[PDB]
RNA sequence: UUUACUUAUUCAAUGAAGCGGAGCUGGAAUUCAUUUUCCACGUUCUAGCAUUCAAGGUCCCAUUCGGGGCUGAUCCGGGUU
RNA sequence: GAUGGGGAAGCUCCGUUUCAAAGGCCUGAUUUUAUGCAGGCCACCAUCGAAAGGGAAUCCGGUUAAGAUUCCGGAACCUGG
């Protein structure tokens, strides 16, 4: 205690040269960092035509909770499962000369972009979830629309991987329920019903809304002072 | 994300550098030993001056394969002859071949290692 | 399916919606190399038109052009 | 019908500048965060010739504030500056010469040297032997300094650019005559390959468009349209007048 | 001076074969010196407030 | 035609190091004393020295070795300027 | 004069540290193997370019028809280990 010394060091401008600090935000990031960063915040520094950027609504952590957990109950089949029930009907028709019928209707989640489609303009779809990370957007911007116009109940979800993993697959961009269980019957018209007023009921509103428009961290803050000083006074 | 990175250089991260494991071999049979004793001593030269250099200073005269060095002439002329080189002085003739100066220990007599291998 | 949805949009590159998505690209391409590989087609409906196909062996690269 | 010596200067082959002999670049600091907020003081620790340049250069040891180590500069010596001498540089550095300042922060009919077009650019304006800029007023909305320079044009500068305090050394240098070809020789020998000239009067047409005609004469005026192209541009390009010029200059 | 011993290239002294006897000593001078100052700076500085 | 904005584009620099907005403190104008405002914010007699996650303080563990966290070195926005 | 990049229909051109994720040598620990992970330190950069520039270290005597600071005898020196 006697032989240390408190020795405090000037880390002022010409003295006791600096310390190491925490540079991430001076970071020379690599150019592919560099390019994502910048392409989210162009993609938000522009002015966003109301077809884009309703998907920046998504289905908020509870009801998407529960989405797929309903959703989880018509998982489509693994390969053991399919080579499990291709054996127990092969191998049960082959003795039996039974009709292809010794498996139950599937109930599973419809999946792939062309499909759900096509279930969508056949009405066939009871809710269609679309993904709000579709890279290129062309491919599920009009699926709003369609799900409007054909009274399809659609609910703009975050995470295409979240939907992969719902369909066994890494992504799968959309995944749709055309027939649920009887006793999923219920809580898919209560899903349906919330999805509804959140996605389904505002579409005539937000059809109509612009988004982007926003001014980064520097500018916010220089247009938050010029409006002090000269609206403000 | 919340790392602090000290530094405001970004550098290639350090990843795993997996060592070959070839799914078949690249030449299917090991060359033989491309110099070896027999030819990095091609013969003995036989002039006036080099048996006199035999005679009297102790020194071999050895045509050499021109790809052996020195340590090649020196390991070549032990193996081949059962003697220990003192020394090795190589040159490149006018001729394009190489010519070898090899003296040997005083335990070894090169007029006799010479009469033993045939030239006199 | 949706490659015919894609294809009647395509058409309209005009609108609002493909007018900033073609300022949004161009933009990230210009960033990115002169010639660079594409990890997908931009238009898969137009790659299928033009014979590509999702499977191993077909690749997609993007490139810049002097105008 | 032949590539005329001006012409053929721009291809940069035999008339590069012949910098083996140089020091290095004669740039400020970097403006860092020290010279933004406060200043930095460094050390002169040589007055040394620069071959080619008539002003002496100073070189000035400063300490890294971010790593322990050394960084030597070479600023153009102003006079005065002597070895040995702590140069301030920052916002904060005081009025002495030798130091270097932000534009704005110096009073009105300060004389500076080195003094950046833009600030960053580490010293553009004022660097040759003698030369200097004045300081003639501040804007401070819309922070601009108005500086007169050598040449006596008024130019507005933004207030952060740097500048060091007092006229740069080696002036009085052109009142002396060369007196010889010889040492115009070795004067342009450190420069560059543009001495001598042989007067395109001298040459045949071929060669320049003064070249040709029983007697070495022009033949057409002298006075070239800013306009024409390159082999024309021979003789006083653009030129607003001509003659022995009287009266005052600074026209306004 | 790779070939000699270290006696060759250094003197017995605070800078050894780097800095002169004399520019040795003005080195202390100024340390000793300027360290006073700063104490009686700082000192000063603690009693004009 | 004049003006604004920045993300397109353009210019420049840096090992993209301290940017922007708040906050602390130091003398100041007054408040409806809530709150409103300005400046500064560890360095200037001297050709010295300044580097080891900086000592110190505090907390945890783990012991014959010590190691780690916070603070020292205010908070937030990741827009390098 | 490659690379990274950019230009050019192209043969190729520019540019030489430049708008690049450009790196291995020290070692605690790893020693399920002195290694990858993982404590902790450092790079504004390929390469070519001088038999007169820079540069580690050899001299004497003798010896051949023709080699000699190279061989022989004696006596040293430098580098790496
Ligand atoms: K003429
Ligand atoms: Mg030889
Ligand atoms: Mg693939
Ligand atoms: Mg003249
Ligand atoms: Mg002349
Ligand atoms: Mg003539
Ligand atoms: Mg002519
Ligand atoms: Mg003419
Ligand atoms: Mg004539
Ligand atoms: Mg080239
Ligand atoms: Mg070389
Ligand atoms: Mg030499
Ligand atoms: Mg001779
Ligand atoms: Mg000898």
């Amino acid at each position: 205690n006697p032989l240390t010394h408190s020795t405090p060091k000037n880390f002022g401008i010409g003295q006791a040269v600096q310390p190491k600090r925490n540079l991430s935000r001076y970071v020379k990031w690599p150019e592919y960092v560099r390019v994502q960063r910048q392409k989210k915040i162009l993609s938000i520094r522009l002015k966003v035509p109301p077809t884009i950027a309703q998907f920046q609504y998504t289905l908020d952590r509870n009801t998407a909770a529960e989405t797929f957990k309903l959703f989880n109950k018509y998982r489509p089949e693994t390969a053991a499962e399919k080579k499990e029930r291709l054996t127990k009907e092969a191998a049960a028709v082959a003795e039996g000369k039974s009709k292809q019928d010794a498996s139950p209707k599937p109930y599973a989640v419809k999946y792939g972009l062309n499909h759900v489609v096509a279930l969508i303009e056949n009405k066939k779809a009871k809710l269609v979830l679309i993904a709000n990370d579709v890279d290129p957007i062309e491919l599920v911007v009009f699926l709003p629309a369609l799900c409007k116009k054909m009274g399809v109940p659609y609910a703009i979800v975050k995470g295409k991987a979240r939907l992969g993993t719902l369909v066994n697959q890494k992504t799968s961009a959309v995944a749709a329920l055309t027939e649920v269980r009887a006793e999923d019957e219920a809580a898919l018209a209560k899903l349906v019903s919330t999805i509804d007023a959140n996605f389904a009921d505002k579409y005539d509103e937000v059809k109509k809304h612009w988004g982007g428009g926003i001014l980064g961290n520097k500018a916010q803050a220089k247009m938050d002072k010029r409006a002090k000083n000269s609206d403000s006074a | 994300a919340l790392k602090v990175r000290t530094s405001a250089t970004f550098r290639l991260p350090k990843t795993l550098k997996l060592a070959r494991a070839p799914k078949y071999a690249s030449k299917a049979v090991p060359h033989y030993n491309r110099l070896d004793s027999y030819k990095v001593i091609e013969q003995p030269i036989t002039s006036e001056t080099a048996m006199k250099k035999v005679e009297d200073g102790n020194i071999l005269v050895f045509q050499v394969s021109m790809k052996a060095n020195k340590y090649q002439i020196k390991k070549a002329v032990k193996e081949l002859y059962e003697v220990d080189v003192l020394k090795v002085n190589t040159l490149v003739r006018p001729n394009g071949t190489k010519k070898a100066y090899v003296r040997l220990t005083a335990d070894y007599d090169a007029l006799d290692i010479a009469n033993r291998i045939g030239y006199i | 399916g949706a490659y015919k949805y894609l294809e009647e949009l395509q058409r309209k590159k005009q609108s609002d919606v493909l007018r900033f998505l073609q300022r949004v690209r161009v933009w990230e391409y210009r960033q990115k190399n002169v010639i660079h590989r594409a990890a997908r087609p931009t238009r898969p409906d137009k790659a299928r038109r033009l014979g590509y196909k999702a499977k191993q062996g077909f690749v997609i690269y993007r490139v810049r052009v002097r105008r | 019908g032949r590539v005329i010596r001006n012409q053929r200067k721009g291809a940069g082959s035999i008339f590069t500048s012949h910098t083996r002999l140089r020091q290095g670049a004669a740039k400020l600091r970097t403006l860092d965060y020290a010279e933004r907020h406060g200043y930095i003081r460094g050390i002169v620790k040589q007055i040394v010739h620069d071959s080619g340049r008539g002003a002496p250069l100073a070189k000035v040891v400063f300490r890294d504030p971010y790593k322990y180590r050394l960084r030597e500069e070479i600023f153009i010596a102003n006079e005065g500056v002597h070895t040995g001498q702590f140069i301030y540089a920052g916002k904060k550095a005081s009025l002495n010469v030798g130091n270097v300042l932000p534009l704005g922060s110096v009073p009105e009919g300060t004389i500076v040297s080195n003094v950046e077009e833009k600030p960053g650019d580490r010293g553009a304006l004022a660097r040759a032997s003698g030369n200097y800029v004045i300081i003639i007023g501040h804007n401070p909305d819309e922070n601009k300094t108005r500086v007169r320079l050598p040449s006596g044009a008024k130019k507005v500068i933004s207030s952060d650019a740097r500048g060091v305090i007092g006229v740069i050394a080696g002036g009085g240098r052109v009142d002396k005559p060369l007196l010889k070809a010889g040492r115009a020789f070795h004067k342009y020998r450190l420069k560059r390959n543009s001495w001598p000239k042989t007067r395109g009067v001298a040459m045949n047409p071929v060669d320049h468009p003064h070249g040709g005609g029983n007697h070495q004469h022009i033949g057409k005026a002298s006075t070239i349209s800013r306009g024409a192209v390159s082999g024309q541009k021979a003789g006083l390009i653009a030129a607003r007048r001509t003659g022995l010029l009287r009266g005052s200059q600074k026209t306004q | 001076y790779a070939t000699v011993s270290k006696t060759h290239k250094t003197v017995s002294r605070a800078y050894g074969g780097s800095r002169c006897a004399n520019c040795v000593k003005e080195r202390i001078i100024r340390a000793f010196l300027i360290e006073e100052q700063k104490i009686v700076k700082k000192v000063v500085k603690e009693q004009t407030e």
